[PDB]
C-alpha cells in the first residue's frame, strides 16, 4: 500500500551493469570495428557519440529534399504543380514556350531562402556552447581545449563556478576528503547546494596531475537511461574492482561552486548525457490559420472544376446547333462536338485558374518577415541591465500569438531572480522594522539607517528600523540580545576567509541570509573547526563548544544545536517551523499569543517564516541522554530511524524567543503581467520541479492565487474523482438509471478555487505507475493466451480505464482560478501540456529557462525562451525570446493580435480581388459560344496581381494597426475578438466570395448594357472588342483600389502613394503599350494598338466606368455605416471615446489588513535545505 | 551607448505619422445625397439626349414570304455566280433630318467574337514589312496555303470572310420625275490611327502596287485581289477603308458597321422631304445558320448612338441612393447612446 510520497519527483515509472565499457584513455579503444554500428552504405558512425551538439536542421546537402517535402504541405504548390503538368500537353497549350516554370521556381526559392537565413542563424547560435575551452588531458600535462572535441574516456579538469561539461566520474578535488560542491538550478529548479563525494580509492591516490597522466580503470555502468538520480555501475580501477551510485556522478547542466577545482573521467557526452535524454522529437509547427487556406484551396479547386465542366457541356450543345452551319467559322479539323466540349473544358479551366495566384505564397512570407523584423527592433522589449535585444527565431509562427489560449511557465529563473534578503523579524511580541517603527526618527526621512559601528558591517542589507538598532546599542534589553545570536549558531555554514575580510559560503539560500543579517548586526560567525565555533558578540571574541547538532531533516522540518558556554553552563537552541514547534514548547509561556498572532501578518505578506525557541539542559540530565545516543549512533541499519527516535526525546519544555521573516524576489513586473494577461482571458499553469512549500509563497506573492481561495491539494482531488466516477456511471450503492455526466457538479460555482498538485499525486490521479516484474504471467504465444480470440493479454483495453480519468482531470482542471504543480519530471510537463492541447482543443504556449523545460518548450504551440543569463539551453530550442517575463505583455497584447488582425485582412482582401478579376470571362462565356474567349487584353492579365494590385496591400498588412500600442495595454479586453476565430472564420471566406462574384457580376454587366448599341462618336466605330476589353479593365483597377482605402485604417504617407502609384501606374502603362512608338520594332506583339487614346476620348466611355465604380463601390460605404451605429465593437468604441479620457496609475498591493472571518490558520513555512550536512560531528571538513 | 540597442527610427518603431479615418456620419449623408442628386440630374440630361435622335431600318433579308429581296432568296449551292439578284425598295420622307447623316449596315447572329475566329490573323504581314509578305504565320491555318500552294496575301478567316454588298440612294425632286443620284462619302470611316499605323501596304517596286504581291494568291472567297479591291491609290490594298473597318472585330452576336455618311455639297443638311429609293446587290449568304441583314439610317449626339439603358440606369441608381439616404438618417437619429 505505498502510497505517494510527494516528496521524491518520481524520475522512475517514465521508460516507455550492460557493458558500455569506457574504460579512459587510449582513445583508439573505442574505435574498434566491433563496438561501431554498421549502416546501409559504409557510412557507419559510432556508437559512442561525439561531445558535439546540433540544433539546426538542414544540414549541407538534405536542404533540397527536405524543405520541398515541407514546401509542398500547402496545397497551393500542389494546385500549381498539376497546372504545370497540365499546360504542357501539345493538344491544349494556348501559350508560348515554358515561361510558366520559371515563375514557379522564383516564388520556390523565395521561401528557400527565407527558410536558410534562420537556418543559418540558428547554426551560428549553436557555435558558443562548442567553444567554452575546459581543459584536457591530451598526452602529458593539462592542455586547453575545445568542449567539442572532447570524447568518451577522457581524464578532464574543472575550475570554480565553470559549467561541467559532460557526464563525468569524480575522482579527486582540492577538499578535504575530496568533495565538491555542485548546484542544480537548470536540471530539476532546485536553489540550495549539493554535496558530492568522491570515491575513496582515488582520493587517496592520484591527486596530482602526473599520476593523473596514468589510469586504467574500466567502468561498467548501464546505457544511457534518462533516469537523472540512480547510475548503478562499477569501476574495475585495479585489483578487487569498487562499486560505484550515484552519489559520484556530475551531470552536465550543472556548475560547481565553493571549490577550487576537480577532476574526473567522462562517461557520456553529446547526445547521451542524462540531460540530452529528456529533451525529445523536435516537430515541424504549422499555424492556425494554413489549416484555413487549405480548405480554402481545396474548394477553389472544387468550384473550378464543376464551372468548366458546366461551361464544357454548354459549348458542346452550342457547337451542333448553331456552330457547325456557319461557314465563316470553318476549320480543317472533323473533331466531334462532344470532342470539341472535352476540348473548350481545359481552355477553361487554364483562363479560370487564375483563382489563387502564383503571389499567394511571396506575399505571405514578406508580411511574416516584415512583422518579425519588428518583434526584435523594439526598443521598448530591450534590456537594458544584461543587454539583450529580444530577437525572434522562426519568422513563421508569427499570426499564432494573437490566439493563445493558456501558458505554462516554471518557477526557478523565470518569476524569480534568486534572492533572499532577510525583510523582519518579531521578538517578544511587537514586530520590528515597518519603515521607521520608533520614536527617534520615527518623523524624520524613510532613509535607511548606518551600521558604522562593526568591522563586518560592509554594506549589504538594507533596514530602516532606527528602534531595533537604537536599542541593540544601548543594551537596554537583554530578549534580542539572546535571539539574534541563535542565527549565528544554528546553520552549517562554512567559512573560508580569503584575505582577512570573511565571506560565506552556505549552502542554502535560507541559511545565508539569517547568517549575513546576524554578521551585520553584531554577532558575527567566525571560525567553526570540528566541536568549536567563535562568535564575535559586539567585538568580544567567545569559542563555545558543540555537543550535539539534531540536523535538518525533510519530515522533521527543524534543526538544533546543543553547545556549551566558557562559564560551565549548557544549552540548547533550535528552529523549525511553528506547526511542529507547537507541540514542543513549555506550557508557561506567556508570548504565545502575541507572536501567534504575529506570525499571520507576516503570512499575510508573502514571505517565508520561521520560529525561533531555545532550552537550558543544565549540565547533568544532558549526559543521559548524550550515551543514549552515544549508544544510538553507531549502527547497520537504523542510523536514520533509531537516531531519529533519540531525537524525539529533547523537544520537550521548548520556550519560544519569536520569529523571523524572508522575502523572495521575483522580478520587476511579474504581478502586473499576470493580472493583465488574466483580464485577456488566458489561463496561467505554474509547472515547476522545485518543492511543495517554495511554490506556495510564489503562488501568493504573484497573486494567482490570494485569500479567499480554496487550495484543496491532490490528496482531496484523488479522493473527488474517484468518488464522481466510481459512482454515478451505472453504479454508486444504489443505481440511477440516470447518472447525468453533463451537470459540471465537481464544484459549486464559488470560483477561487486553487490546485496544487504534486508529482506523485498526478502520477496516481492520472492512472499511470510502473508495473513490477511480479505481475503479468509471461510473453505473447498460444500457451499462457489460448486461442478464444486472445481473451487475456492481448485483451489490453486500459484505454477504457484511462482516456476517462485523463477527460476527466482535464475538465477539472477547466473550473479552476489556478494550477501548480510542483516536482516534476521533465516528461511530465510536456505531458500536461499535450493532455490540456488534445481534449478542450487550445493553443498553449510554454515559457521558461533551464534544460528542464526544453520538453515542454517543444511540445506547446508557442515555445518562448528566458535569455540575458548563462546557462542558454532553453534558448536554442524556442521561438522568441526576450529577457524579463514582463515583456510577455507586449508580444501577446500589442504584436500578437496587431499580426492577427493585419493577416486576416490581407486573406479578406486578396480572395475578393481574385474573383473580381477572374470571373468576367464566366459571365461573358454566355455571348460568344462558350468559345472561352477572354474579356481583357493579354497583356493585361500577366501584369494585374504582379505590378497593379501588389503593394497596397503588402503596406496594408505591415504597416496597419487598429489602436496605438500606449492604450493597447490599457484595455486587454480587445484581445478576446482573436481568441475566439471571430474576424477570419470559414463563414467569412465564403462571405468574401460573395463579395467577389457580385463585383465580377455589376463590373460586366453594366458596361454590357451601355454597349449594346452604338457607342461611336465622330470615328464611328461602333461597339467593338477593344473599347470594350479596355473599358472593363480600367472600372476594375479602379474600384479594386478604392475597395483598399476603405480597409485601411492607419494611412501612412506611403499609403496613399503607394494606392495612386499603382492607379496611374496601370493608366501610364496602358498608354505606352497602345500606342504608334513600338508599334514598330514590335509589330507581332501588342494587339491594341492606338485603342486606349481612342476610346477614352469620348464622354460615353468615362459615364460608363464612374457608374460602375459607384455601383459596386457605394453600397459598401452603406452596410458599415449602418452596421456601426447599430453594433459598435469594442475597438470602435475605444477609438469613439478616445478624445475625452482619465488616466490611470494602479496595482498596489491589494492590501488586506484583516479580516472578519479568520479561517486560514496556514503557516508560510518554507526551508530550501536537504539532509546529511552533518559531516562536522564526522569531522572537521574546514582546511 | 549599448552595443545591441536598436536604432529607434520612426518606422522602426512602428511610430510613422498617419491620419486615422473615421467613418463618422458628417460624411456618409452628405455623400449620399450630393451624390444622388448628381446622378439624377446626369441621368436625365442622358436620357433626353438619347430620345432626340431618329433611326430608320428594313431588315432586307430575303427569308420571309414577304420582302422585295425575298424573290432572290438563295438555297444551299452557291448562286453569287449568277446575277447577284438585284432588288431595291422605296421610302418616304415627311420631314427631315437635321443634322449629317450616316448609313450603317448590321449583322445579328454572327459571332465574330468567337476566339477560334478572332485569332485568325496575321498582324505582322498586315502591317507592311516586307519581308513578312511572302510567309505568312500558322494560326491562319485553313486560309494560310492555296491549291498551288502560294501564299495567301491577306492570311485569315476574318479577311477571308468579308462583307460583300453594296447600296445606292437615288431620290426623287419632282413629282413623276426620274430619280438621281446622291453623292455617298465612302473616305474617313474608319479610326485615323488604324489606316495610318496598323496597316500599310508594302513599298512600290519599280512603282507599282500590283508589282509587289507576286505569289500572293487572293483568299479564296473573294473574286479579286487584294490590290485590285478599288481602282484608286491613295485606297487599295492594305488599308482599302471597308477591309480596315471589316477587320476591327465587333464584341456582341449583334453589331452594325459603318458603311457610308451624307455630308456633301448639294444639301449639308439632312435628307429633304420626298421619294427616295436604294438599290441594294445581295451577295452575303447568311440564311445557312439563322442569321439576318439590315439596313441603318441615323444621325448621332454628343452621346452617340440611341441606347436607353444608361440613363435609365442612373436615374435608378439615384433614386435607390436618395431612399438610402433617408434611411440611413433615420436610422442614426433613432440610434444615439443607446
Ligand atoms: C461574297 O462572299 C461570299 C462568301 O460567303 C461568296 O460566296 C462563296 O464564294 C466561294 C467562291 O469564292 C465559294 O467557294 C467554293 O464554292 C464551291 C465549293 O463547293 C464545292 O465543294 C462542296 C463540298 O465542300 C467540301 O469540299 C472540299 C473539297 O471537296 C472539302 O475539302 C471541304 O471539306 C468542303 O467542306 C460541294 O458540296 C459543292 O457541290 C462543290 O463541289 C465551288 O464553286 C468553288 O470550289 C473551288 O474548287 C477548286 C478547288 O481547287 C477551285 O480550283 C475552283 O476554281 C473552285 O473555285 C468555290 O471555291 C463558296 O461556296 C461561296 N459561298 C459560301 C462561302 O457560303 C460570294 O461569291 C461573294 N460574292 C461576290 C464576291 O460577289
Ligand atoms: C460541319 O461539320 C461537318 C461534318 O461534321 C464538317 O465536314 C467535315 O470537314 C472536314 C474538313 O476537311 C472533313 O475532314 C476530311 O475532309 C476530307 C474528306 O476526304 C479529307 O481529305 C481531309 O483530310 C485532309 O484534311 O485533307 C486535306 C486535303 O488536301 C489534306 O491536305 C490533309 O493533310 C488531310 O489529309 C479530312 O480528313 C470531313 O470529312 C467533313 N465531314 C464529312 C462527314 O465528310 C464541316 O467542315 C463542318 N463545318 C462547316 C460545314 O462549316
Ligand atoms: C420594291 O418595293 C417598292 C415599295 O416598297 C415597290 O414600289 C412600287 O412599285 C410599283 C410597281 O413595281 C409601282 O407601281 C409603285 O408606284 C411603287 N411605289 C412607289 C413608287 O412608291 C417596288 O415595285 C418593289 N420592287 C419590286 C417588287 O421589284
Ligand atoms: C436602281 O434601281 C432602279 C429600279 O429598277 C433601276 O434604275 C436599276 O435597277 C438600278 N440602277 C442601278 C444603276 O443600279
Ligand atoms: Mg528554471
Amino acid at each position: 500500500d505505498s502510497q505517494p510520497n510527494d516528496e521524491v519527483v518520481p524520475y522512475s515509472d517514465d521508460e516507455t551493469e550492460c557493458t558500455w565499457q569506457v574504460k579512459a584513455n587510449d582513445r583508439k579503444y573505442h574505435e574498434q570495428p566491433h563496438f561501431m554500428n554498421t549502416k546501409f552504405l559504409c557510412i557507419k558512425e559510432s556508437k559512442y557519440a561525439n561531445n558535439a551538439i546540433k540544433t539546426y536542421k538542414y544540414n549541407a546537402f538534405t536542404f533540397i529534399p527536405m524543405n520541398l517535402f515541407e514546401q509542398f504541405k500547402r496545397a497551393a504548390n500542389l494546385y500549381f504543380l498539376a497546372l504545370l503538368i497540365l499546360q504542357a500537353v501539345p493538344q491544349i497549350s494556348t501559350l508560348a514556350w515554358y515561361t510558366t516554370l520559371v515563375p514557379l521556381l522564383v516564388v520556390l526559392g523565395v521561401t528557400a531562402i527565407k527558410d536558410l537565413v534562420d537556418d543559418v542563424a540558428r547554426h551560428k547560435m549553436d557555435k558558443e556552447i562548442n567553444n567554452r575551452t575546459c581543459e584536457v588531458i591530451k598526452d602529458g600535462r593539462f592542455k586547453v581545449a575545445k568542449w567539442k572535441e572532447i570524447q568518451v574516456g577522457d581524464v578532464i579538469r574543472l575550475k570554480k563556478n565553470d559549467f561541467v561539461p559532460a557526464d563525468i566520474l569524480l575522482l579527486s578535488s582540492s577538499e578535504p576528503n575530496s568533495l565538491c560542491y555542485v548546484e542544480t538550478a537548470e536540471l530539476d529548479g532546485e536553489t540550495n547546494l549539493k554535496f558530492k563525494m568522491s570515491l575513496e580509492i582515488t582520493d587517496q591516490y592520484l591527486q596530482r596531475e602526473d599520476t593523473l597522466a596514468t589510469f586504467d580503470g574500466f567502468i561498467e555502468c548501464e546505457e544511457p537511461n534518462n533516469r537523472l538520480d540512480k547510475f548503478t555501475g562499477t569501476l574495475f580501477w585495479r585489483n578487487t574492482s569498487f562499486p560505484l551510485d550515484a552519489d559520484k556522478i556530475l551531470l552536465r547542466g550543472c556548475v560547481i561552486r565553493n571549490t577550487d577545482f576537480c577532476h574526473g573521467l567522462v562517461i557520456f557526452a553529446g547526445a547521451d548525457t542524462k540531460i540530452m535524454k529528456n529533451s525529445g522529437k523536435t516537430r515541424f509547427k504549422r499555424t492556425k490559420i494554413d489549416y484555413l487556406m487549405n480548405y480554402m484551396v481545396y474548394t477553389i479547386f472544387v468550384v473550378l472544376i464543376l464551372l468548366s465542366a458546366g461551361l464544357a457541356i454548354g459549348h458542346a450543345y452550342w457547337e451542333a446547333q448553331v456552330g457547325n452551319s456557319s461557314w465563316y467559322l470553318y476549320d480543317g479539323e472533323d473533331d466531334t462536338p462532344s470532342y470539341r466540349g472535352f476540348l473548350i473544358f481545359w481552355g477553361y479551366i487554364i483562363v479560370l485558374n487564375t483563382m489563387v495566384p502564383i503571389s499567394l505564397y511571396v506575399s505571405v512570407e514578406v508580411i511574416r518577415l516584415g512583422q518579425s523584423h519588428f518583434i526584435n527592433w523594439d526598443l521598448q522589449m530591450y534590456y537594458a541591465e544584461k543587454d539583450t535585444p529580444a530577437k525572434a527565431r522562426t519568422t513563421t509562427l508569427n499570426e499564432q500569438l494573437g490566439q493563445i489560449h493558456y501558458i505554462f511557465s516554471d518557477k526557478t529563473g523565470t518569476l524569480t531572480q534568486n534572492i533572499m534578503t532577510f525583510k523582519k523579524c518579531c521578538i517578544n511580541g511587537q514586530i520590528y522594522g515597518d519603515h521607521r517603527d520608533a520614536s527617534q526618527h520615527n518623523h524624520n526621512k524613510i532613509e535607511q539607517v548606518d551600521f558604522s559601528w562593526n568591522t563586518y558591517a560592509d554594506g549589504k542589507l538594507a533596514f530602516y528600523d532606527h528602534y531595533l538598532i537604537e536599542q541593540i546599542q544601548s543594551g537596554k534589553e537583554p530578549e534580542v540580545r539572546q535571539f539574534f545570536f541563535l542565527l549565528a549558531v544554528c546553520h552549517t555554514v562554512m567559512v573560508d576567509r580569503t584575505d582577512g575580510q570573511l565571506n560565506y559560503q552556505a549552502a542554502s539560500p535560507d541559511e545565508g541570509a539569517l547568517v549575513n543579517a546576524a554578521r551585520n548586526f553584531g554577532f558575527a560567525f567566525l571560525a567553526r573547526t570540528q566541536n568549536t565555533i567563535t562568535i564575535s558578540e559586539l567585538g568580544t571574541e567567545r569559542t563555545y563548544n558543540v555537543l550535539a547538532i539534531l540536523d535538518f531533516n525533510s519530515d522533521r522540518k527543524r534543526m538544533s544545536i546543543i553547545v556549551r558556554t566558557p562559564e560551565g553552563n549548557i544549552k540548547l537552541y533550535c528552529k523549525g517551523a511553528d506547526t511542529v514547534i507547537y507541540e514542543r514548547l513549555h506550557r508557561m509561556n506567556p508570548t504565545k499569543q502575541e507572536t501567534q498572532d504575529a506570525l499571520d501578518i507576516f503570512a499575510n505578506e508573502t514571505l517565508r517564516t520561521l520560529c525561533l525557541c531555545y532550552k537550558e539542559i543544565e549540565e547533568k540530565e544532558f549526559t543521559e541522554w548524550n550515551k543514549k545516543f552515544m549508544a544510538a549512533s553507531v549502527a547497520s541499519t537504523n542510523r536514520d530511524e533509531a537516531l531519529d527516535k533519540v531525537y524525539e526525546e529533547i523537544e520537550k519544555d521548548l520556550i519560544l524567543l519569536g520569529a523571523t521573516a524572508i522575502e523572495d524576489k521575483l522580478q520587476d513586473g511579474v504581478p502586473e503581467t499576470i493580472s493583465k494577461l488574466a483580464k485577456a482571458d488566458i489561463k496561467i499553469w505554474v509547472l515547476t520541479g522545485d518543492k511543495k512549500e517554495t511554490a506556495e509563497n510564489i503562488g501568493f506573492a504573484c497573486e494567482l492565487l490570494t485569500e479567499d481561495t480554496t487550495i484543496c491539494y491532490g490528496e482531496d482531488i484523488n479522493s473527488l474523482l474517484h468518488a464522481r466516477m466510481e459512482n454515478q456511471r451505472n453504479r454508486g450503492g444504489v443505481y440511477a438509471k440516470f447518472a447525468p455526466p453533463v451537470q459540471e457538479s465537481f464544484f459549486p460555482p464559488g470560483g477561487n478555487r486553487a490546485l496544487i498538485i504534486t508529482g506523485s499525486w498526478l502520477n496516481e490521479i492520472l492512472l499511470e505507475k510502473k508495473t513490477k516484474r511480479n505481475k503479468i504471467l509471461k510473453l505473447k504465444f498460444p500457451r499462457t493466451e489460448e486461442e478464444r480470440r486472445m481473451r487475456t493479454q492481448s485483451k489490453r483495453r486500459l484505454e477504457a480505464k484511462k482516456e476517462q480519468r485523463q477527460k476527466n482531470f482535464v475538465d477539472l482542471a477547466c473550473e479552476c482560478s489556478a494550477v501548480i504543480c510542483c516536482r516534476v519530471t521533465p516528461k511530465q510537463k510536456a505531458m500536461v501540456v499535450d493532455l490540456v492541447k488534445r481534449y478542450k482543443k487550445a493553443i498553449t504556449l510554454a515559457i521558461g529557462d533551464g534544460a528542464n523545460d526544453v520538453n515542454m518548450i517543444k511540445t506547446a504551440h508557442i515555445g518562448v525562451g528566458i535569455s540575458g543569463q548563462e546557462g542558454m539551453q532553453a534558448v536554442m530550442s524556442s521561438d522568441y525570446s526576450f529577457a524579463q517575463f514582463r515583456y510577455l505583455q507586449r508580444l501577446l497584447l500589442v504584436h500578437g493580435r496587431w499580426s492577427y488582425i493585419r493577416m486576416c485582412k490581407f486573406l479578406r482582401y486578396f480572395f475578393y480581388k481574385n474573383f473580381a478579376f477572374t470571373l468576367v470571362h464566366f459571365w461573358y462565356s454566355f455571348f460568344n459560344g462558350y468559345s472561352a474567349q477572354t474579356a481583357y487584353e493579354d497583356w493585361f492579365i500577366t501584369l494585374y496581381n504582379v505590378l497593379y494590385t501588389s503593394l497596397p496591400v503588402l503596406l496594408m498588412g505591415l504597416l496597419d494597426q487598429d489602436v496605438s500600442d500606449k492604450l493597447s495595454l490599457r484595455f486587454p479586453g480587445l484581445y478576446i475578438v482573436g481568441q475566439r476565430d471571430l474576424l477570419f472564420n470559414y463563414k467569412r471566406f465564403f462571405v468574401s466570395l460573395l463579395h467577389g462574384v457580385l463585383t465580377s457580376m455589376i463590373l460586366f454587366f453594366i458596361p454590357l448594357g451601355a454597349y449594346l448599341q452604338t457607342v461611336g462618336q465622330d470615328g464611328e466605330a461602333p461597339s467593338d472588342y477593344q473599347s470594350f476589353a479596355v473599358t472593363i479593365a480600367s472600372a476594375l483597377v479602379i474600384t479594386v483600389n478604392f475597395q483598399i482605402g476603405l480597409d485601411t485604417s492607419y494611412w501612412t504617407f506611403v499609403n496613399a502613394f503607394s494606392i495612386f502609384g499603382s492607379i496611374a501606374l496601370y493608366f501610364g502603362i496602358m498608354f505606352d503599350f497602345h500606342s504608334a512608338g513600338i508599334h514598330v520594332l514590335f509589330p507581332s506583339a501588342f494587339q491594341f494598338t492606338g485603342t486606349a487614346s481612342n476610346a477614352l476620348r469620348q464622354p460615353y466611355i468615362w459615364l460608363t466606368i464612374i457608374l460602375a465604380v459607384a455601383v459596386c463601390l457605394l453600397p459598401v460605404v452603406a452596410i458599415r455605416f449602418l452596421s456601426m451605429t447599430i453594433w459598435p465593437s469594442e475597438s470602435d468604441k475605444i477609438q469613439k471615446h478616445r478624445k475625452r479620457l482619465k488616466a490611470e496609475e494602479q496595482w498596489q498591493r491589494r492590501q488586506q489588513v484583516f479580516r472578519r472571518g479568520v479561517s486560514t490558520r496556514r503557516s508560510a513555512y518554507a526551508f530550501s535545505h536537504q539532509r546529511g550536512y552533518a559531516d562536522l560531528i564526522s569531522s572537521g571538513r574546514s582546511i | 551607448r549599448g552595443a545591441h540597442q536598436p536604432d529607434n527610427t520612426a518606422f522602426t518603431q512602428q511610430r510613422l505619422p498617419a491620419w486615422q479615418p473615421l467613418l463618422s456620419a458628417s460624411i456618409a449623408l452628405p455623400l449620399f445625397f450630393c451624390a444622388g442628386l448628381a446622378f439624377i440630374g446626369l441621368g436625365l440630361g442622358l436620357y433626353y439626349s438619347s430620345n432626340g435622335i431618329k433611326e430608320l431600318e428594313y431588315d432586307y433579308t430575303g427569308d420571309p414570304g414577304t420582302g422585295n429581296c425575298s424573290v432572290c432568296a438563295a438555297a444551299g449551292q452557291g448562286r453569287a455566280l449568277p446575277p447577284p439578284c438585284s432588288c431595291a425598295w422605296y421610302f418616304s420622307l415627311p420631314e427631315l433630318f437635321q443634322g449629317p447623316v450616316y448609313l450603317y449596315y448590321e449583322l445579328t447572329n454572327f459571332y465574330q467574337n468567337n476566339r477560334r475566329y478572332g485569332v485568325s490573323r496575321d498582324d505582322a504581314q498586315l502591317s507592311g514589312l516586307p519581308s513578312a509578305l511572302r510567309h505568312p504565320v500558322n494560326e491562319c491555318a485553313p486560309y494560310q496555303r492555296s491549291a498551288a500552294g502560294l501564299p495567301i496575301a491577306p492570311c485569315g478567316a476574318i479577311a477571308n470572310s468579308l462583307f460583300n454588298d453594296s447600296f445606292s440612294l437615288w431620290h426623287q425632286r419632282q413629282p413623276g420625275g426620274p430619280y438621281v443620284e446622291v453623292p455617298l462619302d465612302r473616305s474617313g470611316i474608319a479610326w485615323w490611327t488604324d489606316y495610318h499605323v496598323k496597316f500599310r501596304n508594302p513599298p512600290l517596286v519599280n512603282g507599282s502596287l500590283a508589282l509587289a504581291f507576286q505569289g500572293t494568291a487572293p483568299p479564296p472567297n473573294w473574286r479579286r485581289p487584294v490590290y485590285e479591291l478599288s481602282p484608286d491609290p491613295n485606297n487599295t490594298g492594305f488599308i482599302n477603308q471597308d477591309f480596315v473597318v471589316w477587320m476591327r472585330t465587333a464584341a456582341l452576336p449583334t453589331f452594325r458597321k459603318l458603311y457610308a455618311r451624307i455630308r456633301q455639297g448639294n444639301y449639308s443638311a439632312g435628307l429633304p422631304r420626298g421619294a427616295y429609293r436604294v438599290n441594294i446587290t445581295y451577295n452575303y449568304p447568311v440564311r445557312a445558320f439563322g442569321g439576318h441583314k439590315l439596313l441603318i439610317f441615323s444621325s448621332i449626339s454628343w452621346m452617340g448612338g440611341k441606347n436607353p439603358f444608361l440613363g435609365i440606369a442612373y436615374l435608378v441608381v439615384g433614386s435607390l441612393c436618395i431612399l438610402t439616404g433617408f434611411v440611413m438618417l433615420v436610422v442614426y437619429i433613432r440610434y444615439q447612446d443607446q
